[PDB]
This record gives C-alpha cells, structure tokens and sequence, in this order.
C-alpha cells in the first residue's frame, strides 16, 4: 500500500531447500513445467521434463497426481 | 624445576551457550627456600579429554592494562608425559617466598552434546557437559572451588561430589583441599540448553587489495545448525502460529561490519537473498542476515557476504614500501564458531617481498598465482589456513610488500595495444 | 548421455539438442577468458541476445540495401 | 619501520573524478575514430596516405584506451 | 478426495486467509474449501515456503508391522 515492491523468493527458497536438506540421491516427482528448474537449481533426479518425449511417462504421472492416495 | 604451588585457584565454568568457556584466579605461590633459584616460568596443563578441542588459551596478571598486561605463552612438550603443556613467561620472576596471581581463560569447542540426540519442534533441547571437578595442573593445590553457571535453571542431573550447592542458575562446589598434582573427577551435567548451537563448518576469506584505493573482500560461510537433530515433520503452520514452536531453531543472526563497509552485497549461488537489513551505526555497519530458511538441528546452508573498503583506513606506506594491515577476521557473530577458515590475500602483481606478521600460528600454504582482467603476470596470492577458530582470534596482522610507482600506469599502457593493432589490421586489410 | 533426468529412462542429450547456441556461447567465453577477460558464462549467457539482436541490425541494413537503396 | 611511524597512500584520482574524464576521453576517442573510418572509406589509392591513418589511429587509441580503463573504474571493477 | 486436492490444502482450511473472509478462503478460487480436515496417511509435510507458495510431502516408507494403511 506503500508502493514498495513485495517480492516472493518461495521458488528458489524451495529449490535450494531441496539443494541442501534431502540425500543425493533423492527422486523428486513434479509436474513436467517445473522439471528443468528442480534440475538446475535443486540438482535432483526427476521423473518428468518439459521436452514432452515420452507421453506415457507424463500420463503415468499425471495417472498418479489423479489418482486416489490409495 | 623449582618448587611452585597453586596456593589458590578459584574457578568459574561458564556454559551458557554453545561454547564452554573456563576461567582460573590462580594464586601462583613459591615454596621453595633461599637455596632455590628465582623461578622465571611455570607450566599449564590440558586435560587428555579435552587438550583436542581447545580452541583458546590466554593469561593476562590481574591488572588494569589488559591489552598490555597479556602473558607471552608457547606450546610446550614435556618429556614421557601425554597431554599438550603450554610455558608462561612472567614479567618479572618469582623470588622464594613471594606470589603473583594470574587468570587463565578457555574456550573448549563441540564439548556441549546434545541428549537426547533428535527432537521434534515442541520438544526442548538438553545437552551434557562433561568436565573435571579439580583444577589439572602439575603442582598441588592447598583450596579451590568450582561455579558453574548453566544456560538455565532446569539442570536435569549434575554430579554431586562434595554437596554441591544449587542456586538458580549456578552450582557451587567445594572447597576441596590439599588436592595433588593430575587429579581428576569427571564432572558431568545435563541440563537445558537451548542457545543457538551454530558452527560454520567452513569459511574462505578472500582479500583482494588494489592500489586503485580499493579493499574487495569475500567470505563464503557455510553454516550448519549442529543442534539437536530436527525429528518428524517441519509444520510450517504450527511454527507460524505458536511461539512455542521450533524454540531451538535459528532464524537470523546479525554481523558487525567493518565500520567503512560500503556496497555490501548478501547473495547466494542461486542469486540473491532480499532478507538482509543493513543499518551504518557510525561505529559500525550493523547488518542482520536472515537465510532463506530458519535451520533446524542437522539443516545447512551457504551464503557469500562481501564488501569495499576505502584504503587509507588500512594501508599504510614508506614510498616504495607498502603494508597492508587486517584485523584478522569478519566478526559475523558473537561466540561464532568455525572449523576451518581459508584467508587468501591477492596482491597487486608485481608485488614483490612479501612478508607478513601473522598474530600467532596459522598454516601457510606456497603462494598461488591468480589471473584476472587485465593481469599478465598475474596476482601473488598468499594462502593460509587454520583451524577451530573463535571470537578472540579476531585479532591483528600485517603484512608488507614492495611495489612501484609505473606499474598502475602500465596497465593501461597494455590495454592500448589491443585497440592500436584493432586499426593497424583495417590499415593492413 | 544425461542419468539425471527422465529417469530411469535418462536423455541422450548431444542427440537430441540444436547445439548452435552453446557453441556460440562456450567459443565466446573461450575468446574472452583467452585474453584473460575472466567472464562468468552466466554473464556471456544472458547477455548474449543483446549482441546479436545488435548484429541483425545490420544485417537487416545490408538486406534492405541490397532490396532498395540504403 | 613499524606501523605508527609511517605513511599512508591513496590514488590521486579521487573517487569524484573518474565520471568526468572517462566522458570527456570516451567523446574525444569517438570523434577521432568516425574521422579515421570516414577518412579511410573515402580515400582511395591514390589519395590514401599513412602517416595521417598513423596519427588518428594512434591518438584514437590513446584517448579510447583511457577512456574506457576510466569507464571500468568507475562501474568498479577495480582492475 | 484425489491426491493433489489433499496435497494443496492439508492444513489450510484452518489459515484466515483474510480479514472479511472466513478461514479456508482460497484467493484464486474465491470459495472456501469444502473438505477441511483430514490426515494424510502416506505422505509427511517435509517444508511449506512461508507464503505456501511451494509445498514439498515426503512419501512414507512402506510400514514397518505389515499391516495396512487405512
């Protein structure tokens, strides 16, 4: 209300989370827009990409964000 | 050896933070007759628990000139006896049948455990100390007692030789009496500590100086919250809503900058950190550092802090003759903690005779040889390392060099050439 | 070939890239460190587009010259 | 010596002064390069003559070499 | 009940989203979220980011007695 600019750091807050605090060898599952970022600044394997090469792994994926937790 | 006695030592264990800092009044008395020789020294001694994580050891007499009235100390082996032994140098000997009082004072490092090792966040954190009831030191001891002085009340368990009294925050030992020479009783305690327990596991500061009227100095911390392991889950929401939550963790820390610090910049590998508040006391560049996330125990970070500084506030001169002084290291925070510190100093090139007067020992590795914009021959680096470092070593040094006056003005001598043959090549084409 | 990412499939990387753009920017970090202009390729990276995005200017004037008059 | 007796050094450039000249040194070095590139795109072989291509790139060079030494000191990569 | 609605608002319905609304407001679809309490059984918060921009869950290792999670 003052005119400063608010600003929300949450991503690479939660990337470098991610770059410190979990083993190396971790596998973090995430929708496929956010797969080169979790790969870049997080330095995680990850299941899916934005390079959409194989649908049926983004469908495997999406099948289980669908999915009942069951 | 001449016969020396502790006449009287009276103790204080202060435990109220993540370090155990341990001082003596000692009332160093000579026994010996008129025979005997006037005794110029005399020896400390470290417990074999505890001598491999002595950070500091310093003595001054009791007198008001505490920056001058500091004993010179060396470390010292005696022979077919373990432990490290440290020799005192008075300032005047000790005649048979007079007596000086000195004051030992130090800091033992990671000597506060955490127990139980793992907590959740409404859980409180317990650490045990253990440490020795007598005062270890090569000769007898006619009285002493112990204070210790906890980081709270709720002490847990604590060793109950000699009917120890308790009071509030403080335990009272003693007197005991006519103790001999290397005696020991392993004095433990467990109790509430929830301070917090920071190390930075490693630091590299880079000084990079510059005839150009500038000092660009960089410290990469990595910082480590080695409390009491965080167990279960990190409830965002509960440690938004209740106070109570996470009361061990760390959320900021605040550094005391060089009082000329201009262009402070706080970022990370990922880019920058927009937390920091920076707030130029006229003593000081207070700046309150906040990391992306609060740490819980066994969580870690890294972040870079660097700075300019103007030079005639540390470089000084003789013609030719240059030295740069330093206070020896950033105070990034009060009773801060670091296993192993790099300090590199990146000479103008062409620096020659390099000297320098460390303040006491620190490992120097073979000058590097550092190239960047503009170099040709490049920048003489000095390289030295040390280890379990703390606030009293952020002292002095100095270090000199010669250096001439044309060589600023061949740098850009060098540069011209670059352009020149740019036109001499369209001249040719 | 690339095992942190589309795993456990991985991505052949240098088979499935127009690698045009980092062989422009990595011979342009290599002429600049040569000289010991010691560039960070971050920077070379995201100041790359301005340079070109210069040069197809005048490009853009030859093309027009060569169409019309200049 | 030791410490207190000594001097101290600073450039004599001072931090006020390098916005003016990298400016003024910047202009100088335009002026004469557009006259080298006009002068060496409308000569000819018969025209042409050394010694004035000589005395503009040279002094071109001069006043850009500072220039731009000044231009770096003043963004602050110190060199 | 699906996995990703279970996901987003584990906790939420209890945040005073703002002042004039009731807890539970969720800004971007203006409604206020149905089902409010629940356990997640085979996921653990690992980090929310302060303004919950980003929500990372821990999948539980399988149990340890064989029974079920139900």
């Amino acid at each position: 209300g003052d005119g400063s600019r608010i600003i929300f750091d949450d991503f690479r807050e939660a990337y470098y989370w991610l770059r410190h605090n979990t083993p190396e060898d971790a596998k973090v599952m995430s929708w496929w827009d956010y797969g080169y970022q979790i790969t870049a600044m997080a330095n995680r394997t990850i299941l899916v990409d934005n390079n959409t090469w194989n649908n049926t792994h983004i469908s495997r994926v999406g099948q289980a964000m669908a999915s009942t937790e069951e | 050896a001449p016969p020396l006695i502790n006449e009287d030592v009276k103790r204080t264990v202060d435990l109220s933070s993540h370090l155990a800092k341990v001082t003596a009044e000692v009332v160093l008395a000579h026994l010996g007759g008129g025979s005997t020789s006037r005794a110029t020294s005399f020896l400390l001694a470290l417990e074999p628990e505890l001598e491999a994580r002595l950070a500091h050891l310093g003595v001054q007499v009791k007198g008001e000139d505490e920056e001058e009235n500091n004993l010179e100390v060396r470390e010292t082996k005696i022979k077919g006896k373990s432990g490290r032994f440290f020799t005192v140098k008075l300032p005047v000997a000790l005649d048979p049948g007079a007596k000086i009082s000195v004051i030992v004072e130090t800091v033992y490092t990671h000597v506060l455990h955490p127990y139980p090792t793992q907590i959740t966040q409404s859980e409180k954190q317990f650490v045990v100390f253990e440490g020795n009831h007598y005062f270890y030191s090569p000769y007898p001891t006619k009285t002493q007692t112990m204070r210790v002085k906890l980081a709270s009340r709720n002490v847990e368990s604590y060793t109950k030789l000699g009917n120890p009294t308790r009071s509030e925050d403080l335990l009272d030992y003693g007197p005991f009496r006519d103790v001999p020479a290397y005696s020991q009783d392993t004095f433990k305690v467990h109790y509430e500590n929830n301070s917090p327990f920071l190390t930075i596991t490693s630091m590299t500061r880079v000084i990079e100086v510059s005839h150009w009227g500038n000092i660009a100095v960089e410290e990469n911390v990595d910082l480590k919250h080695t409390g009491a392991v965080l167990k279960g889950p990190f409830s965002r929401y509960d440690y938004q809503r209740q106070p109570d939550s996470g009361i061990s963790s760390i959320r900021s820390f605040k550094t005391i900058l060089p009082a000329a610090a201009q262009d402070v910049y706080y970022r990370d590998e990922i880019g920058n950190v927009s937390t920091s508040h920076l707030l130029i006391l006229d003593d000081s560049v207070e700046m309150e550092i906040r990391p992306r996330f609060p740490l819980f125990g066994g969580w870690k970070t890294h972040y870079i802090v660097g700075y300019n500084l103007p030079s005639y506030e540390y470089l000084y001169n003789l013609g030719d003759q240059y030295a740069l002084k330093m206070r020896f290291v950033d105070h990034v925070f009060d009773e801060q903690v670091i296993d192993s510190l790099t300090v590199k100093i990146i000479l103008p090139e062409g620096a020659k005779n390099i000297e320098i007067d460390s303040p006491y020992e620190i490992s120097r590795a073979p000058d590097e040889l550092h190239y960047t914009y503009l170099d040709t021959f490049g920048r003489p680096v000095i390289v030295a390392y040390k280890k379990n470092l703390v606030e009293q070593h952020i002292q002095d040094i100095v270090v000199h060099y010669t250096f001439n006056k044309v060589l600023m003005l061949q740098e850009p001598l060098l540069v011209v050439a670059a352009f020149y043959i740019l036109f001499f090549t369209v001249i040719i084409y | 070939f690339d095992d942190r990412a589309w795993y456990p499939l991985g991505r052949i990387i240098g088979g499935t890239i127009y690698p045009g753009l980092m062989i422009t920017s990595a011979a342009i970090y290599h002429v600049l460190h040569f000289f010991h202009i010691t560039i960070d390729i971050r920077n070379v990276c995201v100041f790359l587009a301005p340079l070109f995005s210069s040069f197809t200017t005048i490009v853009t004037y030859h093309l027009t010259k060569e169409l019309k008059d200049a | 010596m030791e410490l207190e007796a000594m001097s101290r050094y600073t450039s004599p450039v001072n931090p006020a002064v390098f916005p003016h000249l990298t400016v003024v040194l910047l202009a100088i070095g335009m002026f004469f390069t557009a006259w080298f590139f006009v002068y060496e795109v409308t000569s000819t072989k018969y025209t042409r003559d050394i010694y004035k291509e000589l005395l503009i790139s040279l002094v071109a060079s001069l006043f850009m070499g500072f220039g731009v030494l000044f231009l770096l000191l003043w963004v602050g990569i110190y060199v | 009940n699906c996995l990703m609605y279970k996901m987003c608002y584990y906790r939420f319905g209890q945040v005073y989203t703002e002042a004039k609304r009731p807890p539970g407001f969720d800004r971007v679809r203006n409604a206020e979220i149905g089902n409010k309490d629940f356990e997640l059984d085979v996921l653990e918060e690992a980090y929310t980011t302060e303004h919950w921009l980003v929500r990372i869950y821990k999948v539980k290792d399988l149990d340890n007695r064989g029974l079920s999670r139900t």
